[PDB]
RNA sequence: ACCGGCGGACGGCUCAGUAACACGUCGGUAACCUACCCUCGGGAGGGGGAUAACCCCGGGAAACUGGGGCUAAUCCCCCAUAGGCCUGGGGUACUGGAAGGUCCCCAGGCCGAAAGGGAGCCGUAAGGCUCCGCCCGAGGAUGGGCCGGCGGCCGAUUAGGUAGUUGGUGGGGUAACGGCCCACCAAGCCGAAGAUCGGUACGGGCCGUGAGAGCGGGAGCCCGGAGAUGGACACUGAGACACGGGUCC
């Protein structure tokens, strides 16, 4: 799986900065959740903790899964900002 | 059936001037009474998400305007149902981003970057004129907006004239009255977001409207109504509107 | 209540039947027979969006005006003829065309003592 | 005087309230020209006006009249066949809601 | 007729409940709202009761009553009749609204058999 | 939990009634109301009063509800001024196509405000700043009321209808004009170009069909109108004579 980041943008009203990305994956399954965050933290040099990936859409008969995910400068931010969903389910908040 | 003020809007209902999916969802927001019409109005939480896209959901929308990250004219506003019309200046100090609201080819509202400079003159076209307690003189603006003048400027200001109003400290810079040759743009009607200069004017009896007529740059000739004619110079536009 | 909507018959002599239940918007109040007293009596309505109406029951005085502006808080007497009315002046009912006798003459009634709440005239000369 | 309107005032001034030369009323709307057709209650008089409507389906026009009841200013007094104006107004009656502004032409 | 006599003292906000069955009822059937009876016309104690030194002048004022329905004593409604009333304040409704009126059952000033409290106000 | 503020008159459902200014469209209100919100010019001075919660005692089968003590407020009341409304005599400064309108000066009267309240940061104190607040005037905006011209169904085995009915003179009432209502004057008003009466029906954007002209439908989505078992009434509120508030048959 290949990741391709296509768009960045910096928000500043909401201390984020907007990543849509590409996964070029044929022949492999939709890659999880996990692997996506820390590919992308490993290549934008991010920090783990105040990350989230709003989603992860697999197309029909592509081998292209378009990606959304966003990057807080502050933790404190990110958790007033974001749902508790979403944190729960990428996993930062036990729950 | 109906027994008093309405609350809500169907999207499908909605005024044709706005940029708006009408068929995504089934609510849309029901604009507050404010400065402008309903019709060259929109509500600020539109122009906070689907306009400028800084946010995605209308609850992030509200907690950045509770913080009053936006600015509208002069003033901080931070109620979403707040409408923003034509001939306004939006401010986001923290991006240092400028627009002026205005209409395009087809009747909706768009926002034009402009400069930091221009950014604190707000035209406002005098909509009527009256007096008040103690012999003073009150221009009504086109936007609902007020001021009060003594009578010894009685002549210095008529209906259908333009105030250029430094904002939002609301401080007179100077009057760009309504004549042969003024430049105008107009906000309303088939030739909406047109620009020219005046020609000719024309009266009808009864309470039919007046009628100008308007040069184009191109010196083509049109016509609209004196009302929907916006002086925005003297024989130049003092601002910029593209 | 005292409807005032719309009439029952159409100009050319049929007959009209109602759509719709009458509503609270369309009813009007009891006429403010104003009657010459020895003190006045006036009451506060509130009316529709909350505004207030000063209702004159009973007229004592009367501010009689005279060609020139100037003014007099008079005494009533009594209605010497109501044109409105052919017992109003018997039964001495005060209305705006009124023509009311006090103690520097007869004076004509300019207001409308159910909705003022005060009595104006002018002198007759 | 003007209220409005591209015609000569009436010669002669009346004491009518609701006269809109020579009183308080005021004249808003619609103006139409119109035959006087029948003149005998007080103060009133009906107006006769005359239009074709065409009918799609049959490609054709046919012969409509519209009545309308307005106010007869003493000043201007209106007699039976007269071609008159007419100008929209508040309602002066149940059916009376224009009024009679000149007269174009004696019958 | 047996009245349950509830006697309040307003110089220390506190009341006390008695059982009264015949001979002393008569004396308080037919008094109306607003008037006294002497306390010693049908006293029971009143001294140990209350632990206190009322003078020989207290006097008992009837301020309300209860009948046999729970339904309570208006102080306006007049004769020893119970009626069906349209009430928008005062004893026996309780708005709950702003203007709301509620049609409710309420009895008169005098007393009657059939009332089951009377509730009494020492006055010195 | 209680007082108190706002909302609950929107949203949701149905097509009964309605052949009508109910609906569609173009215009008027110079004849009118508007809580929430926007702008401008001003003000917040002095007093008083209970009562909820709570405590004592209860009843009623329940639904509900009585007496006594005690208290606070952005709760309620009063005084002052500012301010509103009428009328009369004057000046013509304003918007308007045109002033029974607005503005300025005198005269007689009636009505008649507020919460300098709350939070945060400071400041020895005093005092300061910020946020959300209260009241009056003039306009806006939103939501309405009312009115006018035009347009859209069948029956002649339904031919005369109307009597507050048509118009006026003067008044009452309404937020506002109006026979909306009242008193007095006349006989007017509608009608074979189909009044009245009877049948059917929520009106429109639209949908079905046909080469088209046209014919038929107009439940689902949107705008507008009505209703809350059938009727008739009222209280509070800017807004109701109010689907999950009230009274009677
Ligand atoms: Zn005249």
């Amino acid at each position: 799986m290949e990741i391709r980041i296509k768009e960045i943008k910096e928000n500043k009203l909401i201390g984020r900065k907007e990543i849509y990305f590409e996964i070029y994956h044929p022949g492999e399954p939709t890659p999880s959740r996990k692997d996506v965050k820390g590919k992308l933290v490993a290549m934008l040099d991010l920090n783990p903790e105040t990350t989230v990936i709003q989603y992860i859409r697999s197309y029909f008969g592509s081998y292209i899964s378009k990606g959304y995910a966003k990057a807080y400068d502050s933790k404190e931010r990110m958790l007033y900002i974001e749902p508790e969903y979403i944190l729960i389910r990428d996993g930062l908040i036990e729950k | 059936a109906r027994k008093g003020p309405k609350r809500h809007l169907k999207r499908l209902a909605a005024p044709t001037s706005w940029y708006i999916e009408r068929k995504a969802y089934k609510w849309a927001v029901r604009p507050r009474p404010g400065p402008h019409n309903m019709r060259t109005s929109i509500p600020l939480l539109y122009i906070v998400r689907d306009y400028l896209g800084y946010a995605k959901t209308a609850r992030e929308a509200r907690k950045i305007l509770n913080e009053g990250k936006f600015l509208v004219d002069g003033r901080v506003r931070k109620d979403y149902k707040f409408p923003v019309g034509i001939m306004d200046v939006v401010s986001i100090p923290e991006t240092g981003e400028h627009y002026r609201v205005l209409p395009n080819r087809i009747g909706k509202l768009i926002l034009h970057p402009i400069s930091e400079d221009e950014a604190f003159i707000k035209p406002l076209r005098i909509r009527n004129k009256r007096m008040i307690k103690g012999a003073r003189v009150q221009l009504n603006f086109h936007d609902g907006t007020n001021h009060i003048v003594s009578i010894a400027e009685k002549d210095n200001y008529f209906t259908s004239y333009t105030v250029l109003m430094k904002v939002p400290e609301r401080e007179i810079l100077e009057v760009l009255p309504f004549e042969k040759g003024a430049y105008v743009f107009v906000t309303q009607g088939k030739n909406v977001a047109r620009k020219g200069r005046i020609v000719e004017i024309k009266r009808f009896p009864m309470g039919w409207p007046d009628v100008v007529t308007i040069e184009d740059e191109e010196g083509e000739l049109f016509d609209t109504l004196k009302e929907y004619a916006f002086v925005v110079g003297t024989d130049k536009p003092k601002i910029s509107l593209p | 209540a005292i409807w005032q909507g719309r009439s029952l018959k159409k100009p050319s002599g049929g007959r009209i039947v109602l759509a719709r239940k009458k509503r609270k918007r369309e009813l009007g109040r009891e006429p403010s027979n104003t009657r010459v007293a020895e003190q006045d009596k006036r009451k506060i309505i509130r009316t529709y969006g909350g505004n207030r109406k000063v209702r004159l029951t009973a007229a004592a005085y009367a501010n009689v005006f005279d060609k020139s502006g100037k003014g007099r808080k008079v005494r009533i007497i009594r209605v010497i003829e109501n044109p409105a009315n052919r017992q109003f002046a018997r039964r001495n009912i005060i209305t705006k065309g009124a023509i009311i006798e006090t103690e520097i003459g007869k004076a004509k009634v300019t207001s409308r003592p159910g909705q003022d709440g005060v009595v104006n005239a002018i002198l007759l000369e | 005087r003007d209220i409005g309107l591209r015609v000569q005032p009436p010669a002669e001034k009346c004491d009518d309230p609701k006269c809109p030369w020579h009183g308080n009323l005021k004249i808003h709307g619609r103006v139409f020209e119109g035959i006087v057709v029948s003149d005998k209650p007080r103060k009133t008089v009906t107006v006769e006006r005359q239009y074709y409507f065409y009918l799609n389906k049959y490609e054709r026009y046919e012969l409509r009249r519209s009545k309308i009841h307005a106010h007869n200013p003493p000043c201007i007094n209106a007699k039976v066949g007269d071609k008159v104006l007419i100008a929209e107004t508040r309602p002066l009656s149940k059916t009376k809601h224009f009024v009679v502004v000149a007269v174009l032409e004696r019958a | 007729a047996t009245f349950k006599l509830v006697i309040s003292d307003p110089k220390s906000g506190i009341a006390k409940q008695v059982e009264i069955t015949g001979a002393e009822t008569e004396k308080l059937i037919g008094k109306r709202i607003g008037d006294q009876i002497p306390a010693k016309e049908l006293n029971i104690n009143l001294n140990e009761l209350f632990g206190k030194e009322f003078p020989e002048d207290v006097k008992l004022e009837i301020r309300g009553g209860t009948d046999k329905d729970g339904f309570p004593m208006r102080p306006d409604i007049h004769g020893p009749r119970r009626v069906r009333v349209l009430l928008s304040k005062g004893p026996g409704f309780r708005p709950k609204e702003k203007g709301e009126r509620r049609k409710k059952t309420v009895r008169g000033n005098t007393i009657s058999p059939e009332i089951v409290q009377v509730n009494v106000k020492l006055v010195y």
